[PDB]
């Protein structure tokens, strides 16, 4: 059997990729977003990569955003929030990566660096996530919303 | 198929059942109306109303969030509450019009049950409350819009009455997209809506006693009648709460509800006799030989004052079919002379069962002016070849 | 019974597409209904001139007295060549999910969303649909230009359209004079003084479904060769809520 | 029926078979100039609340403008109302019997109609909208199709 891989930023540009598959979903989805890029997008924020364009119709519904707003740095996959944390904490000088592993055991994202402050744990690590093998994004591309170089 | 109606008659008895109706006429030689008395009616459901136990304090509306509303707001429900899904009734049912070429498909509710708009309520909501709900005494909380948030919502303790086996419930409008559990142990999706028990001690506080989930007897979107018996409750519990959660970000997965209340269920033989008029749909006909269908005397129909109807399925599927307007049924002069109401019912001793329902009929033009006519009957003597001229049956 | 009804389509409809004559012309190089079917790439070009005069607020659409006609007389949900329902649907267009209004008042005063790409800041809109009273409605609009006297264009030139929506009367294939209220297309001549007369009307041409936006057909054959200019004559006689009509420039 | 004090009482009379075999009507002129400066509904056959009120019934109204009776749901014989209410012409009549459906405004001269005969107006009774007592020019007559 032949495989097939697709990465990005593809030669160190941050341009957005189009690649509609035809199974609708992958195999294995690893990104590792570092927390420096949070200080570098305008205050409203907006997609620092996902699998559809935030304004395509059920793109939200159907694919994986990271969204970053005034408030909050989300990761939404299928109309799942998973792993929602404070915006100016990501922001401090504490935060390293997010890791947004998603395969058959389930969809998990990390931040690496922090740990919780409430929601009944307030002792372990923000890793935050869902079991379920049926939570894998539907993949057209990869499209952003930053520029220059990677 | 001898069996299976022997052992349906034993079991499930005293309740109702067709062989329990034939026993009781039986026995009684004749004077015992048969599903009339099984069935328990709520006139005046704003009597039964639950009050929250004073020296609360509460949130910015009023007490149906308890301290910290999130997401939930009180113009929070839609406006066009169709169901997810039609009925799609299946072929060869016989009382219906529907063309073989297709499946029949229709849409209904039962008098108000996905209305408009309505005056306002302590709350500031422009909801229409159905089931003759006084909206100047019921709050209303909803979770419709909030499509970024994955909010919940807590109230607080609404006391209760003393036990009385004649008032064995607990009922909630919610008209939302609720999860609930049947009976056979399956589900349906929707949301988390649960209730809480608990003792108010009196040189104390509350206690939280235990949380249960909601039993209903049909999936939709429309409003309803969420039910608890107080059969799950301890003996000395003596308030209870209400508990949202709704964490979906979907468009249509959202819910509202209403405070509890306990209904009075005067059963359905007192409240509608044997000389009140009545239209029973062609399904109901047979288990009510009490009630006075309403008359005609010389083409002339006398206006009837209340309508049964059959289950849901049933109803939306053949009774508003076979009774059209545009096929001769008797809506042509109730759908110009008479709007609608609703009755919350229940069957005496099965909560779980989606019987049908009754309505109320109100005049368009009251009966003071625009009284009855008197009819002047006369007489002749017509051939048998005259045909005078065909009928106008072409809608 | 077979054979005659497959080789009668074949002599009705020649020289255009018939299940036998492609097979026939696909020797000589040649395309299936790729070659029958004719695309407008823009469809705002081909607008006719209205003669110049003295009209109300409706623009040259609506004439001298309009009588029950307004620029925004549209309901909503009004799409091109659909019925917007409430749930989406799999394969819906872009237009389905658009604001209401526009934002910006067109050439003609009116806030409905055109179909078809047509600039709001050329194309006038007119309507019979209320909300508070019901009424009877006409409607004849200014004199509109026909292009030239020439064969050569009207080879290549066929056909004059008007995009309307409402509950329109016409002639259809699926379903031959489905009725309703009218919107059909006068014709004018010429004078030794120098004067146009009315004299004919055409019946429009419906394929698409009820009350969505359409183009209505009017093959310039039925029109004759001495006609000089063209109107819009639209009536709606009906007082019932659901029975109206709306129109634009041919 | 006397009414309240002494003006005419609406009625009610859900015909079973839908619409009447003579729906004769015969209303005065002169008794229209007590609308409110914009008329309502001068003796409907259903309500006006009703779900499809206009849809099926009669519906004489007076529009301020122009006073007109419809019918299942077209328009016949509409007419000026400041010619009408001015007491030109005598009576409003609107037989509407089979083989026949009019409603000639007797003295205007074109204003008369006539449709066809499955036009017929749906009667679930007779609900005027005037405080007019008693003239001798107002009448009604419904006959109900009783063949069977
Ligand atoms: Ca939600
Ligand atoms: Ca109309």
């Amino acid at each position: 059997q032949t495989t097939a891989t697709l990465n990005w930023p593809q030669q160190g540009r941050l341009d957005n990729v189009t690649a509609p598959l035809i199974s609708q979903a992958p195999l294995e989805l690893t990104a590792t977003v570092p927390c420096s890029v949070v200080r570098d997008l305008p205050p409203e924020g907006g997609l620092v990569f996902g699998t559809a364009p935030a304004e395509g119709r059920d793109a939200a519904l159907n694919a994986m955003l990271v969204n970053v707003t005034e408030t909050r740095v989300d990761v939404i996959v299928r109309n799942v929030v998973v792993a929602s944390v404070n915006r100016d904490r990501v922001a401090g000088p504490d935060c390293q990566r997010i890791e947004i592993t998603s395969n058959l055991d389930g969809t998990y994202a990390d931040f690496v660096g922090l740990t919780q402050i409430s929601g009944e744990d307030a002792g372990k690590l923000q890793r935050t996530g869902y079991p379920d093998p049926n939570l894998r994004p539907a993949i057209v591309g990869v499209f952003t919303d930053l520029t220059g170089p990677a | 198929e001898l069996g299976s109606m022997v052992k349906a008659t034993v079991g499930r008895y005293p309740v109702y059942t067709v062989g329990s109706a034939n026993i009781a006429a039986l026995r009684s030689a004749g004077d015992s109306c048969a599903m009339a008395d099984a069935v328990l009616v709520e006139a005046d459901p704003n009597e039964g109303m639950l009050q929250p136990v004073p020296g609360q304090r509460f949130g910015e509306y009023g007490p149906l969030g308890g301290e910290d509303p999130v997401g939930f707001t009180p113009n929070g429900v839609s406006d066009t509450l169709e169901p997810a899904e039609p009925v799609a009734a299946n072929p060869g049912t016989p009382n219906s019009d529907g063309p073989v070429d297709k499946p029949n498909i229709g849409i209904g509710y039962a008098a108000g049950t996905g209305g408009g708009y309505g005056p306002e309520g302590v709350n500031g909501s422009r909801v229409f409350l159905p089931f003759g709900l006084d909206p100047s005494r019921t709050p209303v909380m909803g979770s419709y819009g909030e499509n970024k948030l994955a909010a919940k919502a807590t109230s607080a303790w609404y006391q209760l009455p003393p036990r009385t086996p004649d008032r064995p419930l607990v009922t909630v409008a919610a008209a939302g997209a609720i999860w609930y559990y049947e009976e056979d142990g399956s589900f349906n999706y929707g949301q988390s809506l649960k209730l809480q028990w608990g003792v108010h001690r009196p040189d104390g506080t509350y206690q939280a006693l235990s949380e249960v989930q909601p039993i209903d007897i049909f999936q939709q979107k429309a409003w309803r009648n969420l039910r608890f018996p107080l059969a799950w409750a301890p003996p000395e519990a003596n308030v209870a709460r209400i508990v949202a959660d709704d964490p979906n970000l979907s468009e249509d997965q959202w819910f509202a509800f209403t405070p509890p209340r306990v209904p009075v269920l005067q059963t359905a033989q007192q409240f509608l006799g044997s000389q009140t008029p009545v239209l029973m749909d062609i399904a109901t006909a047979a288990n009510f030989p009490c009630q006075r269908p309403f008359a005609e005397r010389l083409g002339v129909a006398e206006l009837p004052e209340y309508r049964i109807i059959p289950n849901f399925k049933q109803m939306v599927v053949s009774s508003n079919q076979w009774q059209s307007a545009a096929d001769g049924g008797p809506f042509l002069f109730i759908q110009a002379l008479l709007r609608t109401e609703a009755i919350p019912t229940y069957l005496r001793d099965d909560w779980y069962r989606d019987w049908g329902s009754i309505e109320r009929y109100i005049r368009v033009v009251p009966q003071e002016q625009a009284p009855t006519a008197a009819i002047e009957e006369g007489s002749t003597r017509v051939f048998g070849w005259s045909r005078g001229g065909p009928i106008r049956a072409l809608p | 019974v077979m054979m005659a009804s497959m080789a009668i389509g074949v002599v009705r409809q020649y020289p255009t597409y018939s299940n036998g004559w492609a097979n026939i012309r696909a020797f000589a190089g040649g395309c299936g209904l790729a070659d029958d079917v004719l695309v407008e790439p823009d469809s705002n070009a081909g607008f006719l001139t209205p003669l110049p005069g003295a009209y109300g607020p409706l623009g040259p659409l609506g004439g001298e007295d309009p009588q029950g006609f307004s620029p925004d007389g549209v309901p909503d949900r009004i799409i091109a060549e659909a019925i917007r329902l409430n749930n989406p649907q799999p394969g819906t267009d872009y237009d389905w999910n658009r604001p209401i209004k526009l934002d910006e008042p067109g050439i003609n005063g009116s806030t409905v969303p055109l179909p078809y790409g047509l600039d709001p800041k050329r194309v006038p809109v007119a309507g019979t649909y209320s909300t508070e009273a019901q009424q009877e409605s006409r409607l004849s609009s200014a004199w509109y230009e026909l292009p030239a006297r020439d064969e050569t264009e009207r080879a290549a030139h066929p056909l004059v359209v008007i995009t309307a929506a409402g509950t329109i009367t016409g002639e259809s294939v699926a379903n031959g004079l489905t009725t309703g209220q009218t919107v059909d297309l006068e014709y004018a001549t010429r004078g030794p003084d120098g004067t146009l007369v009315p004299a004919g009307r055409v019946t429009p041409y419906d394929v698409g479904p009820t009350p969505s936006w359409r183009n209505l057909r009017y093959p310039r054959s039925e029109i004759p060769d001495d006609a000089v200019a063209v109107r819009v004559v639209a009536e709606d006689l009906s007082l019932s809520q659901g029975d109206w009509i709306a129109v634009t420039p041919p | 029926g006397v009414g309240a004090d002494g003006n005419v009482t609406e009625l009610t009379a859900p015909l079973v078979a839908g619409a009447p075999r003579a729906l004769d009507v015969t209303i005065p002129c002169r008794a229209v100039a007590e609308l409110p400066a914009d008329g309502g509904v001068v003796f409907s056959t259903n309500p006006a609340g009703g779900i499809e009120a206009g849809r099926n019934g009669m519906f004489i109204r007076a529009n301020a403008d122009v006073v007109y009776v419809a019918f299942r749901d077209t328009v016949a014989a509409v007419a000026p109302r400041e010619a009408v209410d001015s007491g030109a012409c005598s009576e409003i009549h609107v037989w509407a019997d089979v083989s026949a459906v009019g409603a000639d405004f007797a003295g205007i001269p074109d204003a008369s109609g006539t449709l066809p005969v499955d036009k017929r107006p749906q009667v679930s009774g007779v609900f005027t909208d005037l405080k007019v007592p008693a003239q001798p020019g107002l009448a009604a007559r419904i006959d109900i199709d009783t063949r069977f």
